[PDB]
């Protein structure tokens, strides 16, 4: 196998530093069942 | 009793993969470099002196460096950065003599 | 909602050691304990101990407090909620009363008063402790017999005679013929050797439309035998149909 | 074992059956938890009840538990043919481990009778060149699991080389067994025929092969 | 929030055993270059 | 103990219910390229008030925890009390009920405080 | 029945009081020309919090419906109970009381929860 230097797309240069990061959104609203009822 | 009832919880550790608008941060010593705003750091938010990193125990999340949007956002930032820095600069239109 | 697979059955002489593995899949290996329970024909079911892959904490029974070592490998992530792992256990100072089946079990819950409780179990690994050496089996073909003349049914099989130690798995046509297969338990002879029998019920009209090959496997001796059961019977009550 | 259960208990189809599980105060039952397991011989056990009265995930509501201050109980309503097996209980806590009981063999009554299917095999040609001779008496599909096997050499009792296995439960909720007779190549060619008598509930079945033909 | 993978061996794709969360990523210098990556973050143990 | 923001993410729901006041605290947090953060922090409060509006129109308003008079339908992944809070994470749980999340929300805003509060107006006049 | 957003607009006040949780739900809803919507959606949450602030400083906080300890002045269009909720729409009603709307608002924020809550501080110390 033969390997040669490349590049061109500068987006690759950022991937070498952003490989350990990703964006997520927090959705704090979660419903769950339990034996608890409110008042009347 | 034995029959369950729903209960609303606010502040649960629940997240999903998405894309948003990220902002910048670049220390406080970098702003002291001045020289009429070098590169980008002009109205950039000063970096938190004591950053916090919370290790999420028992958590296994899948990453994808090739399908990460932070790159496509950063790339469009540096490009736009290049244009804004050349707008108030001297145009060499009559140098094609 | 996963699967626990252990190593094959081994034969060990008393005084020596043996290491039984237990590979898991289909769930997070570190989120549940790994219990080890054995069962002999003299002391009944006995709980040996458990170990938490997350922390590494162990709790052995006083009976196995000074001759049993439990070890677990690191978790290998597959998905965000499932993974693959492997748990081991090492019992030293083997004796004659240590002969039986050893099981590994997954814990029930993560938190509560019954976290370590054995819920999901493996298939078990048979352990035989004897001074006797390993002896290969002798497979003999069983001639087809008449089961029902008016029904047009028959029954053929193979004979596994004189083997040691247990167990022995018998399949047909590389696992193609499974229906009507009845495998009987072995017998403990006076010599100390075992011998079982396998028989599959098949119609009499099937002769040159299906090949009957019984697959007897004996891993302890590392030998496999493929016998071609002759479809031509000798039963006079079946010869009428032919 | 220090944990004592009932030796044997029975129950009819469509009915219920209670299994006892007691012992000293050191194992039962104050400040102790009780669990139950369906453990078929030779197979893998299945968790039924955990924490006294709570059912395991995927367990039919036909099972129910109850613990007193001196003993615990397990009621199996609407009995099934596949419920006839051995059931063990376990005394445990959050810290300590498991202490299994003596065991309980549950017999389901009210089941239909099943005539045994017996097939006797003569010694193969490959064994006659060894040379040996082994008669194979296979027993299957009989209920309950309790049969006796006697051998005869030309209508004459055999007391040498007679061995019979223990009745084992199959997958179709029935029992099976196997008997073998060790003979010499001379006796196989000196006797007109050999038989395999199987007795069950007074009724005795018999299959006979003949070397003469 | 921004999640950060903290395992020493990670090819950028797949599940991560040791995950941590942060508000701001580390100082990433936008060095524009080709063929040779300059002034970047060094890998752990074996080269990746 | 304080694991921090999103600390008990891998912990059980019962355990993570102790860390509710932590993820709630850091949820709001107090020329171009500067408009990058403006449009982002505007969406930040819109995202906050959106959940707060739902949290208000339901029988809650008071954040963190609150009960409701809605029977748990077995079709919504029939699990037991000890099998949810002591054997499942919030991430793992939200993955199953995600199909019925929009359904449950409707039974909280409409069926409850619209019928409950109107019921109270009849009880408070006497 | 669900007539939808602004459904019972032509219906009586008593009937339209059943559709309160509907107009409240769709009230917040989750280079130039793109700044057109930004400045608009910013005013959207300011308009929301404005009403929410009034709804909070009064003896309400809890949305939809709430009672108050203010006697209805006859000068504010003296109508009867059955002549308001069963013979008048909210649009038609708001047209008459529009003159006294600012007056009533003052009797709710000042006269009540400033004197009521302070009263409670005296009742809660004992
Ligand atoms: C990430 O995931 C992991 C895995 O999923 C998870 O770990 C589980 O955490 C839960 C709690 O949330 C654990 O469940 C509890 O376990 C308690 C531990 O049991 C005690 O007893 C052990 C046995 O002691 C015997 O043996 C020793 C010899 O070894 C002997 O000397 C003793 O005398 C005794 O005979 C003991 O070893 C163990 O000690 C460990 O823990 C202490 C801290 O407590 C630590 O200092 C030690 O170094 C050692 O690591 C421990 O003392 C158990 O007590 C507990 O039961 C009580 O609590 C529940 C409530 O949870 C009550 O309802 C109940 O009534 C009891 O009061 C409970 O069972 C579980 O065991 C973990 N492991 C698993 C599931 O594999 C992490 O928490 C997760 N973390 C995050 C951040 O997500
Ligand atoms: C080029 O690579 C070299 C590595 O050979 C870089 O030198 C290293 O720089 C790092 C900081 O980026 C130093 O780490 C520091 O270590 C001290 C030790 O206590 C710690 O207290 C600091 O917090 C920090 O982590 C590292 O020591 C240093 N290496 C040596 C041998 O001194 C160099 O900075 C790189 N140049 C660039 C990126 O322009
Ligand atoms: C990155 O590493 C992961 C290991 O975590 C690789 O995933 C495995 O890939 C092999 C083949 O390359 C498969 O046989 C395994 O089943 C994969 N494991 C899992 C959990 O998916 C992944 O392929 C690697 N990526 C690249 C581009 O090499
Ligand atoms: C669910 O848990 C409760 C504990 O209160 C128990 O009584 C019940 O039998 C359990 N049901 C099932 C189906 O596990
Ligand atoms: C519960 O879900 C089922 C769907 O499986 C549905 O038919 C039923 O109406 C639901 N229960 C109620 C009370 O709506
Ligand atoms: C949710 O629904 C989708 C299809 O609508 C289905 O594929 C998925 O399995 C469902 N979730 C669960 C937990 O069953
Ligand atoms: C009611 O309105 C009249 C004006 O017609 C005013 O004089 C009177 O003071 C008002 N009542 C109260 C209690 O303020
Ligand atoms: C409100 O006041 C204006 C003048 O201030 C008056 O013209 C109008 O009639 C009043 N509204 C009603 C319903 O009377």
């Amino acid at each position: 196998e033969t390997f040669r230097p490349g590049g061109g797309d500068m987006r690759d240069n950022w991937r070498s530093e952003l490989y350990k990061y990703k964006v997520v959104k927090i959705e704090p609203l979660g419903v769950a069942p339990t034996r608890c009822k409110r008042r009347v | 009793a034995e029959n369950l009832w729903v209960t609303v919880y606010y502040g649960v550790p629940v997240w999903k993969d998405a894309e948003t608008t990220l902002f910048c941060a670049s220390d406080a010593k970098a702003y002291e470099t001045e020289k009429h705003n070098v590169w980008a750091t002009h109205a950039c938010v000063p970096t938190d002196p004591n950053p916090q990193e919370i290790h999420l125990e028992n958590v296994t999340e899948e990453f994808n460096m090739w399908k990460n949007n932070m790159v496509e956002q950063m790339h469009t930032d540096i490009i736009s950065l290049w244009d804004q820095s050349l707008k108030p600069c001297v145009k060499l239109t009559p140098l094609c003599v | 909602q996963g699967q626990l697979v252990q190593s094959g059955a081994e034969l060990k002489k008393p005084g020596a050691s043996v290491k039984i593995s237990c590979k898991t899949s289909g769930y997070r290996f570190n989120f549940y304990h790994i219990n080890w329970i054995r069962q002999t024909a003299g002391r009944g079911p006995e709980w040996m101990g458990w170990i938490s892959p997350y922390s590494g904490d162990k709790n052995l029974a006083p009976a196995f407090q000074d001759r049993v070592i439990m070890t677990t490998d690191t978790e290998v992530p597959v998905t965000s909620f499932t993974s693959t792992g492997a748990a081991y256990m090492e019992i030293r100072n083997l004796k004659f009363d240590d002969t039986g089946t050893y099981f590994c079990a997954k814990g029930l819950l993560r938190d509560g008063s019954s976290t370590w409780l054995p819920y999901l179990w493996g298939q078990g690994t048979l352990l035989t402790v004897s001074s006797a050496s390993t002896k290969g089996p002798s497979v003999f073909p069983l001639a087809p017999s008449s089961k029902s003349t008016s029904g047009g049914t028959a029954a053929l099989g193979c004979l596994v005679k004189d083997y040691f130690p247990e167990p022995v798995t018998v399949s047909w046509n590389s696992g193609a013929l499974t229906s009507g297969v009845h495998t009987f338990p072995a017998v403990l002879q006076s010599s100390g050797l075992y011998s079982l029998s396998s028989v599959v019920t098949v119609p009499s009209s099937s002769l040159g439309t299906q090949t009957y090959i019984c697959n007897v496997n004996h891993k302890p001796s590392n030998t496999k035998v493929d016998k071609r059961v002759e479809p031509k019977s000798c039963d006079k009550g079946l010869e009428v149909l032919f | 074992s220090v944990l004592t259960q009932s030796a044997s208990v029975s129950g009819s189809l469509g009915q219920s059956v209670t299994i006892s599980c007691t012992g000293p105060n050191s194992v039962c039952c104050s400040h102790k938890s009780i669990s139950w397991y369906q453990w078929p011989p030779g197979r893998a056990p299945t968790l039924i009840i955990y924490e006294d009265n709570e059912r395991a995930p995927g367990i039919s509501p036909r099972f129910s538990g109850y613990k007193s201050y001196w003993s615990a109980y397990l009621t199996i309503s609407d009995l099934r043919p596949e419920d006839e097996t051995t059931y063990y209980c376990c005394s445990y806590t959050h810290n300590s481990g498991c202490v299994f009981g003596t065991g309980t063999k549950v017999s389901v009554l009210g089941q239909s009778k099943a005539n045994p299917s017996v097939t006797l095999f003569p010694p193969s040609s490959e064994e006659l060149q060894a040379n040996k001779a082994t008669l194979v008496c296979l027993i299957s599909d009989f209920y309950p699991g309790a049969v006796t096997v006697a051998w005869k050499a030309d209508s004459s009792p055999v007391k040498a080389g007679v061995e019979t296995t223990t009745p084992s439960k199959q997958s179709n909720n029935k029992y099976a067994a196997s008997s073998y007779l060790s003979l010499t190549p001379e006796q196989w060619k000196s006797h007109r025929s050999y038989s395999c008598q199987v007795t069950h509930e007074g009724s005795t079945v018999e299959k006979t092969v003949a070397p003469t033909e | 929030a921004i999640l950060k993978c903290k395992d020493k061996k990670f090819n950028g794709t797949g599940p991560c055993p040791s995950v941590s969360t942060v508000q701001c990523t580390h100082g990433i210098k936008p060095v524009v270059s080709t063929q040779l990556l300059l002034n970047g973050s060094l890998a752990e143990e074996e080269v990746m | 103990v304080f694991l921090g923001f999103l600390g008990a993410a891998g912990s059980t729901m019962g355990a993570a219910s102790m860390t509710l006041t932590v993820q709630a605290r850091n949820l709001l947090s107090g020329t171009v390229w500067g408009i990058k953060q403006l449009q982002a922090r505007v969406l930040a409060v819109e995202r906050y008030l959106r959940d707060q509006q739902l949290l208000g129109i339901w029988g809650c308003s008071g954040k963190l925890i609150c009960c409701t008079n809605v029977p748990w339908n077995s079709s919504w992944s029939n699990r037991n009390l000890s099998e949810i809070w002591d054997n499942m994470t919030w991430l793992q749980w939200d993955k199953e009920i995600s199909n019925y999340t929009q359904i449950i929300y409707g039974l909280l805003e409409e069926s409850q405080n619209q019928q409950e509060k109107n019921e109270q107006d009849l009880l408070a006049l006497d």
